């Protein structure tokens, strides 16, 4: 019935893919990767990927922003 | 029409496994829906969606998903453990029986 600490491993390690995105520069091609596909999903007709392209247009504002908050750390 | 490259298929996984430490399962989904409307045979995409429905109270889809794994992804004690759990969601209590002993027993593959 109710979870276990052993219940919850079992259920992180499977849904956890382990290593994925296989690339050498992490940030750069995470950057690239989401503006592409954020660009790309949208012409979909599908419901189910118009939703995608909805919430990556999300992060790449809130990178936007957090962006703007960076800087500001950086100046003192 | 629309084809996604194999950085492309880790970018989303990635995005839906991350959603889901983070605690949101919608996000999760919708991410793992996206890649699993494209390549339904992502496995360790329908693994990680189905743990998202799961938490996202999604619990008929959560079984059909199971059940695929099952049936695709063999001799797996995780698969049953999702069954039990979904099976739980949809009221059968004695289907999450059987499916909870299930994974005990395979979680006793050590």
């Amino acid at each position: 019935l109710y979870p276990t600490a052993q219940s919850k491993r079992s259920l992180w390690d499977f849904a956890s893919p382990g290593y994925t995105f296989h690339g050498l520069h992490r940030a750069q091609d995470y950057r690239r990767e989401l503006d592409t596909l954020q660009s790309l999903l949208t012409t979909s007709q599908s419901s189910e990927l118009q939703a995608a392209a909805a919430l990556l247009k999300c992060q790449q504002d809130d990178d936007r922003l957090l962006q703007i908050i960076l800087n500001l750390l950086h100046k003192v | 029409n629309i084809t996604l490259t194999k950085r492309q298929q880790e970018f989303l996984l990635l995005n839906g496994w991350l959603q889901l430490q983070c605690g949101h399962a919608e996000r999760a989904c919708i991410l793992l829906d996206a890649l699993l409307t494209l390549n339904p045979e992502h496995l360790a995409g329908r693994r990680c969606r189905l743990v998202a429905l799961l938490n996202n109270n999604q619990g008929e889809r959560a079984e059909k998903e199971a059940q695929w794994l099952i049936s695709h992804d063999p001799l797996q004690a995780g698969n049953w453990l999702c069954l039990s759990r979904a099976q739980q969601l949809n009221g059968d209590l004695d289907k999450a029986r059987h499916a909870y002993q299930h994974y005990l027993e395979l979680k006793d593959h050590n």
